[PDB]
């Protein structure tokens, strides 16, 4: 069969993945979308603020960077939505279905924008 | 047991719950005619769709700092005078609406120009239909609030909210309604 | 699926059948040549278009010809 | 009468360079992936 | 000769495994199974890479595409003088048998086969492309 390896087949690694929102079955797709969106949205603000074109402005740097992070989350939400449209047109987990993914994309937008807003509040 | 607008109310016969946003709220029995119901259902969306854009526009214009009030904007002067705005609007807006009706008759669904349904991104689903009307109904009710609050308060929507936020118990409808001459 | 045709100049050497790496061709009885056998292409849906059969045909011009056509998972030789 | 407003580029450049391409790509991606009945 | 029936419980060669094996296609579209009898335990080369030891007696392997099965068949026949046969297996559980289609390897002429895609003319006697134009689809003169 496939080449066995500790990275591919280890107990500690398997348990960690099984607890991630993507693999945690039994949770509504919308809730998983919010949990995933919040984590990525919070991180997405970092690089824009520190290395953006308006990084050296004292107060505008925080606003401009976070506002660009919010924009990228919006674009990503569109990518999630159209992916579901193309992939699911006609199985065990509700997420991998036309109904499930549409809820998942909506949750990501709500969670992602909340994370970007929450990141801004931390700064000011 | 589908929820109803009034707890303990049995939905009437003419409301079967099929249409998106159905809650059994037809006390006056207007939708009892199937032919009229199909027209009304589409008519509800378009009134709501215009409302949703209008509410966003009023809020967008206010937040961005557009100084003229959303009700005084008509009197304002632009590069193109009213001598040309109305003729263009009638010609352009007529074509969109004339073709909208033609498509609705043939297919029965909403659309844009020659696209019926107009769903480029393939987001259409039974869930999205409910989300559309409920946001649409909210905008319709919200817009009337903008119009009524303009008369009572003569203030922009957010300005009214900020005034309400400033003093919660004060700046309520009682102040503006009772002290109407002052706010005018 | 590709198109594979056997023409009446075949001498029944069997080299095309041996060369084929997907068992697309086979030999069948015939009376039009000394060997009394002719090449056949019954399983062209498995053909990938390598043209190893044409490389192996001694006759001039070729007696087996491959015309690349519509692509698919089998004809595109994919294992994924 | 013809002269557009001085703010036209501010709206149309982002609109035709960032917004319409996004909708166009989404429209095309969904279209090509769509399966026949 | 009758069509053999595949035995899914047939033992497989001694192989550690590799990254060149089956992919998600096997679980959704199809895969291929090759079986043969071994006179003695011997080392052979896997078409997917590496070396495997064939057990004495029946052996069974699974491959991702037909060419891989027929590549191993050539190795077993030419060097080890064995007589392998392989199938096409679908995810629904159906099993299709092929090679040898009629029990005799195609290189050897056998009575009962029906000629297919045989043109009783030369390559130089095909019609011109203009005469097969607007036939509803791109058609070569050889097709007609
Ligand atoms: C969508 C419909 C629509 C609505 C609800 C309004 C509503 C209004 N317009 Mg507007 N307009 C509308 C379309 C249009 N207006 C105008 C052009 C004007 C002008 C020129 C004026 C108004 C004015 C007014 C106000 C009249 C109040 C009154 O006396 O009663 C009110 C806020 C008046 C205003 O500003 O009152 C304060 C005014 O002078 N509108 C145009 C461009 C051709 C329109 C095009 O659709
Ligand atoms: C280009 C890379 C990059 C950059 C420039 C930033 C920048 C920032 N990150 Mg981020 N971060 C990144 C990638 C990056 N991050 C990645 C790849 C991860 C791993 C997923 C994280 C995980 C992370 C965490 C967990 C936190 C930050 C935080 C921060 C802030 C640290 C401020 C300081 O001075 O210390 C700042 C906005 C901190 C923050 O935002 O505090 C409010 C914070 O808590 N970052
Ligand atoms: C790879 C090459 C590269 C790099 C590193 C940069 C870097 C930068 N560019 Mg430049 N740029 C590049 C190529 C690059 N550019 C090219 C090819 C062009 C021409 C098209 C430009 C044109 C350009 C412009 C026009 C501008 C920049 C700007 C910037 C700055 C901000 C970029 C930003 O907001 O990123 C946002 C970053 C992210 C969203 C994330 C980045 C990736 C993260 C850090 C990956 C982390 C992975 C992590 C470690 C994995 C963990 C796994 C674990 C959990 C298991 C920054 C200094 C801007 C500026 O003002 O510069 C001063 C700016 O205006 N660039
Ligand atoms: C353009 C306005 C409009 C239209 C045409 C409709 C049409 C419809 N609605 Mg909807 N609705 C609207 C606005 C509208 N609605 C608004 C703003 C709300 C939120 C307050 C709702 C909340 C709502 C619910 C909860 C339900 C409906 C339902 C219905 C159906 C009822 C049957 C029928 O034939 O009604 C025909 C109706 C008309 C032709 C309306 C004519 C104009 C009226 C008489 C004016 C009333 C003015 C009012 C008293 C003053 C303003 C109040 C405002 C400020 C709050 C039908 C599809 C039911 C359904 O099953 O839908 C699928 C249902 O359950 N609607
Ligand atoms: C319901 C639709 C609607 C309508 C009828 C109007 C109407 C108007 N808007 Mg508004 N607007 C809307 C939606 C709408 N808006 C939305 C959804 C937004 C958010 C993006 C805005 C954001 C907005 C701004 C930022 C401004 C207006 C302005 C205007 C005025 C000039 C329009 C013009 O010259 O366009 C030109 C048309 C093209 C270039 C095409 C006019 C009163 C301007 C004004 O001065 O208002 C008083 C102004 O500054 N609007
Ligand atoms: C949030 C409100 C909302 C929602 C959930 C929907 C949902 C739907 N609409 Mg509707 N629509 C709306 C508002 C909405 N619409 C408005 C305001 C208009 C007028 C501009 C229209 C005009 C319209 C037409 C002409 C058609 C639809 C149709 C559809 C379907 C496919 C598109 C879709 O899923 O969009 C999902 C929407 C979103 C994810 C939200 C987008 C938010 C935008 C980008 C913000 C804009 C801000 C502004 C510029 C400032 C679906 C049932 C089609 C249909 O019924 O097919 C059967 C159809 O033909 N809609
Ligand atoms: C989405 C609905 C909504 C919301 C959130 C608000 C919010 C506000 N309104 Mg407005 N208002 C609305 C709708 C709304 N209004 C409508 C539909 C009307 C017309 C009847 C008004 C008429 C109105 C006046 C005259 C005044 C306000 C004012 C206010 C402020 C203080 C609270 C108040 O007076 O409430 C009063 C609101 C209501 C009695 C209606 C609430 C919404 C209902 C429940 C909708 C559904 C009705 C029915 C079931 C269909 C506040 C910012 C005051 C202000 O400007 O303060 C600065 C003020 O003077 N509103
Ligand atoms: C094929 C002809 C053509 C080409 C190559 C361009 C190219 C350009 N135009 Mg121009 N434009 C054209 C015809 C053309 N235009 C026509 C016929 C009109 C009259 C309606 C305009 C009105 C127009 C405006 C108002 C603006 C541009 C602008 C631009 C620039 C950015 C793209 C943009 O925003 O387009 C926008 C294009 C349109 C609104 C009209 C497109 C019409 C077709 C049928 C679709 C770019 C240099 C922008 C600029 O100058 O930025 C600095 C800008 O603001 N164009
Ligand atoms: C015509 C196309 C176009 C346009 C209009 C822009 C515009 C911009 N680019 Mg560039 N870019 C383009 C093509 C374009 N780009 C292409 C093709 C590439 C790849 C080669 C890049 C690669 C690139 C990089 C790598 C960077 C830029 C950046 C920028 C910004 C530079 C100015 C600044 O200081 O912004 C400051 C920005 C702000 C103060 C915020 C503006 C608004 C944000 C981005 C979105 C807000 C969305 C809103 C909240 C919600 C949705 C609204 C919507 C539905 C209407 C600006 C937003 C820089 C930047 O800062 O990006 C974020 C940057 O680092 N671009
Ligand atoms: C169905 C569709 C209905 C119509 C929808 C319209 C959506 C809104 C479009 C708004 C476009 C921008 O329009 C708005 O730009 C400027 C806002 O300060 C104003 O422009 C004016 O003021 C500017 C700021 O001082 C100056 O730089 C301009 O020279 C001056 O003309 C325009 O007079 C106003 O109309
Ligand atoms: S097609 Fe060519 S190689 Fe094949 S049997 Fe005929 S002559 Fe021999
Ligand atoms: S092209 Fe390749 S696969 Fe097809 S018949 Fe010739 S040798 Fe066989």
């Amino acid at each position: 069969g496939m080449l066995e390896t500790p990275v591919t087949s280890a107990p500690i690694v398997a348990t960690y993945l099984s607890n991630l929102p993507a693999y945690r079955t039994g949770v509504a797709p919308v809730l998983r979308g919010v949990e995933i969106g919040l984590a990525h949205g919070f991180l997405l603000a970092g690089p824009f603020i520190k290395l953006g074109p308006l990084r050296n402005v004292p107060e505008t740097a925080e606003i401009a960077g976070s506002l660009s992070a919010a924009g990228l989350v919006l674009i990503l939400a569109l990518c999630l939505s159209i992916y579901g449209s193309a992939q699911f047109q006609s199985a065990r987990d509700p997420l991998f279905s036309a109904d499930g993914w549409s809820e998942f994309a909506a949750g990501f937008l709500v969670g992602g924008e909340a994370g970007v807003a929450w990141a801004y509040v931390c700064t000011q | 047991a589908r929820p109803t607008w009034l707890p303990g109310l049995n939905p009437p016969a003419h409301l079967k719950g099929a249409l998106a946003g159905d809650n059994g709220f037809d006390p006056l029995g207007l939708g009892q005619d199937e032919g009229r119901l199909k027209w009304y259902a589409e008519a509800e969306k378009t009134n709501g769709r215009w409302a949703m854009m209008a509410v966003a526009g009023i809020l967008g214009q206010e937040l961005l700092g557009v100084t003229p009030a959303w009700w005084e904007a008509g009197a304002k002067e632009y590069d193109i005078p009213a001598q040309a705005l109305t003729p263009i609007e009638f010609i352009v807006m007529g074509f969109l609406e004339i073709k909208r009706y033609q498509g609705f008759k043939q297919t029965g669904t909403s659309g844009f120009i020659n696209s019926f349904p107009f769903d480029p991104a393939g987001m259409n689903s039974p869930s999205m239909a409910t989300k559309e009307v409920k946001n649409g109904r909210l905008a319709m009710v919200a817009f009337i609030g903008f119009c009524v609050q303009a008369l009572a308060t003569r203030t922009q929507p957010i300005e009214g909210l900020t005034a309400h936020l400033a003093d919660p118990f004060g700046k309520n409808i009682t102040y503006y309604l009772t002290h109407l001459p002052e706010t005018l | 699926a590709h198109i594979v045709k056997i023409y009446d100049t075949c001498i029944g050497c069997t080299q095309c059948v041996r060369a084929c790496p997907l068992d697309v061709l086979e030999m069948v009885p015939w009376d039009g040549c000394k060997a009394s056998q002719m090449a056949s292409a019954p399983r062209t849906e498995d053909c990938v278009g390598c043209k190893r059969c044409e490389t192996a045909c001694p006759t001039d011009f070729l007696s087996v010809r491959v015309y690349l056509g519509s692509e698919s998972t089998r004809s595109m030789g994919l294992s994924y | 009468p013809f002269v557009p407003p001085s703010w036209a580029p501010s709206v149309f450049v982002p609109l035709t360079g960032l917004v319409l391409p996004a909708i166009a790509m989404a429209t095309l991606f969904v279209y090509i992936e769509k399966e026949a009945p | 000769w009758t069509v053999p029936t595949l035995n899914p419980d047939t033992p497989s060669p001694i192989f550690g495994g590799s990254t060149g094996g089956l992919l998600r296609k096997a679980q959704t579209e199809e895969f291929y199974v090759i079986t043969w009898e071994a006179k003695k335990e011997q080392i052979f080369e896997m078409p997917t890479g590496g070396a495997a030891i064939m057990r004495q007696g029946p052996n069974l392997l699974k491959f991702g595409k037909k060419e891989q099965c027929l590549a191993l068949t050539t190795q077993l026949r030419n060097k080890f003088k064995l007589t392998p046969c392989f199938y096409r297996v679908f995810p629904d559980g159906k099993v299709q048998y092929l090679h040898p289609a009629d029990g005799v390897y195609p290189e050897k002429v056998n009575a009962g086969r029906v000629g297919a895609n045989q043109n009783m003319r030369r390559i130089g006697q095909n019609v011109n492309p203009i005469k097969v134009k607007f036939s509803g689809r791109m058609m070569s003169p050889a097709e007609i």
